RNA sequence: GCCUAACUUCUCGCUCAUGAGACCCCAUAAAAGGUGUUGGUUGAUAUUGACAGCAAUCAACUAGCCCUGAAAAUGGAUGGCGCUUAAGCGAGAGACCUAUACUCC
RNA sequence: GUGGCAGCCAAGCGUCCAUAGCGACGUUGCUUUUUGAUCCUUCGAUGUCGGCUCUUCCUAUCAUUGCGAAGCAGAAUUCGCC
């Protein structure tokens, strides 16, 4: 029933707190609530975080218990975890929201016009399909 | 009645333990009463055997 | 922060007191609130606790004249209404005007049978530990005197059948809409470029 | 009464001695490791313990030094054993407890919180006799030992997520299972 | 102080308030449960209390002291001329009760 | 303490299948299928292999961990019920009055008469999927048979508790129908 | 949490009570008990394979919460509603609210 | 305090057997239907005993409903529970 697990080498996504929005790798498990993570190549320092702020990704690295920052960096770069993560809809939505949050007034106007024109055309096509 | 049937009926009617606080009919090999009213008393007595 | 329309809330899988306090705050802040399926609201703790609490509530009646004493409503809607009343200054004009803006129903009346309902995740029953019992206000009302549990069940079954048919139709229309966008791709490519560049898709 | 106020108690090394007199021109120097919120509390607790152990009080003594101690390597996980003595509502008891932490100060803070949680014991009724790092094979508590596994794995079964900066009401469906 | 000697209360408190009936005609507060299998039939009628008299009948009550004996019993006559059916109405269930 | 992980497995013999999902089990064998709902416990039940069903609990407390072997025992009883069924043999004990036992309503109701000489008739309906039989060979023997142990034993206990002595000490007024044996239908 | 201005804010535990508990004076509870659960102390046995049945276990203690001990007369009181990974119990952290008090005008 | 009611340990009674039912020497409580103690309210007045009548309430349950235990083989009787 559960696929992703909290295991050494599991790549986690920081959902809230200090380094929000970044990726790290679980290098140790302290107790049922706390994990030692270290995202050397994603600008996350080796720290201990409460699992309540973390979310499990689909990537698991080939790490060792308490792998040092150098080894974590090597595994991260070898697996290309950042590139593979950037291909998921998880990361695409974050990128889209990042673009959206910084829209200027002119960009908002342009989006309004383009969106309504596209909706009108798609509605014409939908009427065609519905009639048939 | 046949002695085997005697035993069968006594297993259900007589071979049991009685709590000394709530008179609960309890299993023979029990350590505490199961009733909350006595606070699960640990002191029990055998159901009074045919003397 | 006022809402233009009334806030329609589906009461299913909601904790009684939590939802009641949220709704009371909204009513005090000036919104109109409608609660649907009040028979699906949940109370934490085993059924016996709630049943005995309601029995002790029923025991509170004026000795001189019960027609003045506490009025013990059995319908789930009125139970929720009284729970919200408890969290308002209902003896003052402010509290009375706030309470008059609340409508709680069992089932979904025809007026709201075609509107989307809201939920309060901070009042959901899934914030309880999984190994904890809970009671359903519908069952409590039935056991304390409510007489229309079967009627509401039948009406809800019919409503769910009609909704299932409507949802099948809606899925078909949604697939047609996806196909229409795919067909329009060549014409909308000029606008899709801007939409994706600004990050909306 | 003394309280373990503050996230992550600090650790201090306090060195003091009885003020020399004519009959005792040179006096022994005592050193203690104290866990407190700040150095004022550290000094007060040092005098408390030193007066309990030797015939000297703050009036006749002086503090040669007081220095905060910082964890050497906070980037490694260790098992800490804590020997403590505490007062219950009825009698006096000795306890041995174990924690897993990156800092000894963090482990002692965990000990104080745990004692408060499980025994309703306040900081004024707890004495930390000793704190050390124990090896994995030398631990003797199931809760700690269960994490001495290189293949440890587990999911997060029933995740209730709190919406932070958005309206109370939503039409979204809430999901507690994440596979 | 408790009453010295016990005695039941006078009257039935479930028949209060002892007020004049709201209407002159009797209101049927409940009808017999409907069984779909039986033939269609009416469940009530209207009559007038004409008066009382007494009759003699033979009692068939095995085991009774008046078995196969004649007894005198008081009876009431209710004149019930035929009624006329003038309309049809139906009731639909709602969350608040049946509704015409 | 919340133990991180605790599980137990059930291995199915040949000719039996389970197809578990959503904490609902659908065991099926030669004598039909039994469906059981275990949604009152929050454990993960899955198929590990081809004939092994694992029931696992993550971060459970003593009371929750106590239910893993309970669920496993229930599934084992399901297997036994679908393979060899359940048969409870009960014996009538009486001092003077023969306890007359009969079946009515299409063999769906057990009627007990003359218990201790009472003229009342005791009626016990049988649950669906449970049958009763008065042994012609062994006198004073009733047999309750079925796939589901819960329902078979519930019917047997209903019959046993139906014949209870009142206002007379039970230490020697031992009349009644008592479950003498709990066995299987197919000779194991 | 709502009455009620100020978080259903953050961290770790404990507790299920067939009306649990909930904050100085303060608005009662004891001797004595529980194989409910959670921690500890001591003494033993156990891989020269510990107890049960034809891989840890046993025993005695101890103290947190819960339970029994716990009966009164108009209907009734953690202030009320309600609250159960709490809105309870204990240790803590940020912020925030509020006097005719403090600073300034 | 006194009155009333309920517990804890078991020396004994109970043919034998401390606990079926009791329970001494001790000891812990609860109640305000006794009587005391006090003097807080009322002396520009709260009509001061009992009975009669009539409501309602509490149980610390005599009877009745459903049960458990006996030194329960049954009219009968005793103990306890909801």
């Amino acid at each position: 029933v559960f696929n992703r697990v909290v295991q050494i080498g599991r790549v986690v996504f920081i959902a809230s707190g200090k380094d929000q929005g970044k990726l790290a790798a679980i290098v140790n498990v302290i107790d049922g609530n706390r994990v030692q993570i270290d995202g050397p190549s994603s600008d996350v320092t080796r720290t201990v975080r409460n699992l309540k702020d973390l979310q499990l990704t689909k990537f698991v690295l080939k790490l060792r218990v308490g792998q040092r920052t150098k080894g974590v960096k090597a595994a991260f770069d070898a697996a290309k975890v950042t590139e593979n993560f950037q291909k998921t809809q998880w990361a695409k939505k974050i990128a889209q929201r990042a673009i959206r949050a910084k829209l200027t007034d002119f960009e908002r106007y342009k989006l309004m016009k383009a969106k309504q024109m596209r909706n009108r055309i798609v509605r014409v096509e939908l009427a065609k399909l519905k009639k048939a | 009645i046949e002695p085997s049937l005697r035993q069968l009926a006594q297993k259900y009617n007589c071979d049991k333990q009685i709590c000394r606080k709530c008179y609960a009919r309890l299993p023979p090999r029990a350590s505490n009463c199961r009733k909350k009213k006595c606070g699960h008393s640990s002191e029990l007595r055998i159901k009074k055997k045919l003397k | 922060g006022l809402s233009n329309r009334a806030i329609i809330i589906d009461g299913k899988n909601h904790l009684l007191g939590r939802l009641a306090s949220i709704v009371a705050k909204k009513l005090l802040q000036g919104d109109k609130v409608v609660v649907l399926r009040a028979e699906e609201i949940v109370i934490s703790g085993n059924f016996h606790r709630s049943k005995l609490k309601y029995m002790s509530f029923l025991r509170k009646r004026c000795n001189i004249n019960p027609a003045r004493g506490a009025f013990h409503y059995r319908a789930p809607g009125k139970i929720f209404w009284r729970t919200v009343r408890g969290m308002l200054p209902h003896k003052t004009n402010r509290g009375n005007e706030a309470l008059k803006n609340l409508r709680a129903y069992e089932g979904v009346p025809a007026k709201y049978q075609k509107t989307k309902s809201l939920h309060a995740p901070s009042a959901s029953r899934f914030r309880l530990q999984p190994r904890r019992k809970f009671c359903v206000v519908g069952r409590l009302s039935h056991e304390v005197g409510w007489q229309f549990q079967d009627v509401v069940a039948k009406l809800e079954a019919k409503r769910k059948v009609k909704g299932a048919a409507y949802f099948e139709q809606k899925k078909k229309m949604d697939k047609l809409a996806v196909q229409a966008k795919k067909n329009a791709a060549p014409k909308i490519a000029q606008y899709q470029k801007i939409i994706e560049a600004l990050g909306y898709n | 009464p003394t309280k373990a106020l503050g996230e992550t108690l600090n650790e201090y090394v306090v060195v003091g001695r009885k003020i020399p007199t004519e009959k005792e021109p040179v006096t022994p120097i005592w050193k203690m490791q104290i866990f407190a919120t700040n150095h004022v509390i550290a000094k007060s607790r040092f005098w408390y313990f030193v007066s309990m152990l030797r015939r000297v009080k703050k009036a006749n003594g002086e503090i040669l030094s007081i220095k905060q101690v910082f964890e050497k390597n906070p980037g490694t996980v260790k098992n800490y054993g804590v020997w403590l003595k505490y007062d219950s509502r009825t009698g006096h008891h000795n306890m041995y407890r174990e924690y897993r932490d990156t800092t000894v100060a963090g482990a002692v803070t965990q000990c104080y919180r745990d004692m408060g949680a499980r025994h309703r014991a306040q900081a004024d009724r707890i004495h930390i006799l000793k704190v050390q790092t124990v090896k994995a094979e030398d631990t003797k508590r199931a809760g700690i030992k269960m994490f001495h596994d290189a293949k440890i794995r587990f999911p997060l079964p029933h995740r209730v997520t709190k919406r932070k900066n958005l309206s109370v009401f939503t039409t979204a469906r809430q999901n507690t299972h994440f596979a | 102080s408790h009453r010295k000697f016990s005695a039941p209360r006078h009257g039935h408190m479930g028949f209060t308030p002892k007020k004049r009936s709201r209407t002159y005609r009797g209101r049927i507060k409940a009808f017999p449960k409907d069984d779909k299998s039986k033939p269609i039939h009416l469940t009530a009628f209207l009559g007038y209390k004409a008066g009382m008299t007494h009759i003699v009948r033979d009692v068939d009550k095995p085991g009774s002291k008046v078995n196969k004996k004649e007894v005198v019993e008081a009876v009431t006559i209710v004149e019930t001329p035929p009624m006329v059916i003038a309309g049809v109405t139906g009731y639909v269930d709602t969350p608040q009760g049946p509704r015409a | 303490m919340k133990l991180i992980e605790s599980n137990d497995t059930v291995v199915f013999p040949e000719g039996v299948t389970f197809t578990v999902k959503n904490r609902i089990v659908h065991v099926t064998g030669p004598r039909g299928t039994i469906r059981k709902d275990f949604r009152h416990l929050h454990m993960e039940m899955e198929r590990i292999g081809k004939s092994t069903l694992r029931v696992r609990k993550w971060f459970g407390v003593r009371k929750e961990l106590a239910a893993i072997r309970t669920v496993c025992s229930h599934i084992k009883n399901m297997i036994k019920g679908v393979t060899v069924g359940f048969r409870y043999k009960m014996r009538s004990v009486y001092a003077h009055f023969p306890i007359n036992v009969t079946l009515q309503d299409g063999n769906r109701t057990v009627e007990i008469r003359n218990f201790l000489g009472e003229k009342i008739v005791r009626r016990v309906p049988l649950p669906e999927g449970v049958i009763a039989t008065i042994s012609t060979a062994q006198k004073d023997e009733i047999v309750v048979e079925g796939n589901d142990v819960q329902f078979v034993s519930q019917a047997a206990a209903r019959i046993q508790q139906s014949t209870a002595v009142k206002e007379k000490d039970i230490r020697k007024f031992l009349d009644g129908i008592y479950v003498s044996e709990k066995t299987t239908i197919v000779p194991t």
